């Protein structure tokens, strides 16, 4: 009982400008 | 008129070069010993994906230094599974390793990682 | 067993080399193109790139911290595909097309010589 | 006379294993 996922939501913090 | 073209898949195309670089041992410019194992990287795609080495290398102090020792009581098999995760957008968790998995990404401080760790365990 | 595959993580990781880029962050080499210099990263040149490629591996050149294009380059074309590199959007005019393509033939991006080909057609 | 195109091929070459 695997299972493979694709998923768009955010997958790491984002660097400032 | 002005015109653009944005390439869709650029992003993931660039990734996997620098992984394939990393798995040639080209351009990598710090190693990871974490226990008695080492791992070889790029600085930049580390930062990318973790606050730790980001607050890490964004030192002055630490900026240019080649080698990160990490806490003793972080497991190599976890780092290497969120090291694959940085450089491929895959994330491998069994249930025998998502507690190593998410210990691991809490103290390199990847909290979406944490977060997806937190709802697979709901789902159990 | 269990996967996630992430289908933004790329493209997150791009936007943050590209504000790496934009703060000086580990930026390890200067491009001198004629009378202009561009910071970068010398592992987003080889990935986007055939001759940084061929120059960074070089080891000759590995350890080089300047490289000076040839004087025929535009800085404009340059900068455009630089930008390209760190964001995946390509900008152009028809005024700029031409010194774009051959900016890009001159560094190996074949397939963004090509898609500009197809344009130039349509 | 103006255009946005989202294209989806591959940019860029691919450094081989
Ligand atoms: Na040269």
């Amino acid at each position: 009982p695997g299972g493979f996922l694709c998923w768009d939501g955010r997958s790491i913090h984002e660097i400032p400008r | 008129p002005d015109s653009q073209i944005q390439f869709t898949r650029h992003a993931s195309d660039v990734l996997l070069n620098l992984n394939r670089l990393r798995s040639r041992d080209i351009l990598t410019d710090v190693v990871i010993v974490v226990s008695r194992e080492q791992f070889r990287a790029h600085k930049t795609v580390l930062m990318a994906c973790s606050g730790l080495f980001y607050s890490i290398f964004t030192d002055q102090l630490k900026r240019n230094l080649s080698v990160i020792n990490l806490d003793p009581e972080i497991n190599p098999e976890g780092f290497n599974i969120l090291l694959d995760f940085m450089y491929t957008s895959r994330l491998n968790l069994r249930e025998g390793n998502i507690m190593a998995v998410m210990a691991t990404a809490m103290y390199l401080q990847m909290e979406h990682v944490v977060d997806t760790c937190r709802k697979f365990i709901k789902a159990s």
